[PDB]
């Protein structure tokens, strides 16, 4: 659950663009969990 | 598990 958050969605896209959800607070976040 | 659609689409 470090690598990944485990209350935590990917989704990855081919294009080009990483963007996370948030299934606890039900929101989409680009930012690395594990960076802060 | 769910797939939304990109916040700066």
């Amino acid at each position: 659950d470090v690598p990944l958050p485990a209350g935590w969605e990917m989704a990855k896209t081919s294009s080009g663009q990483r963007y996370f959800l948030n299934h606890i607070d039900q929101t989409t976040t680009w930012q690395d969990p594990r960076k802060a | 598990s769910t797939y939304p659609h990109s916040p700066t689409s």
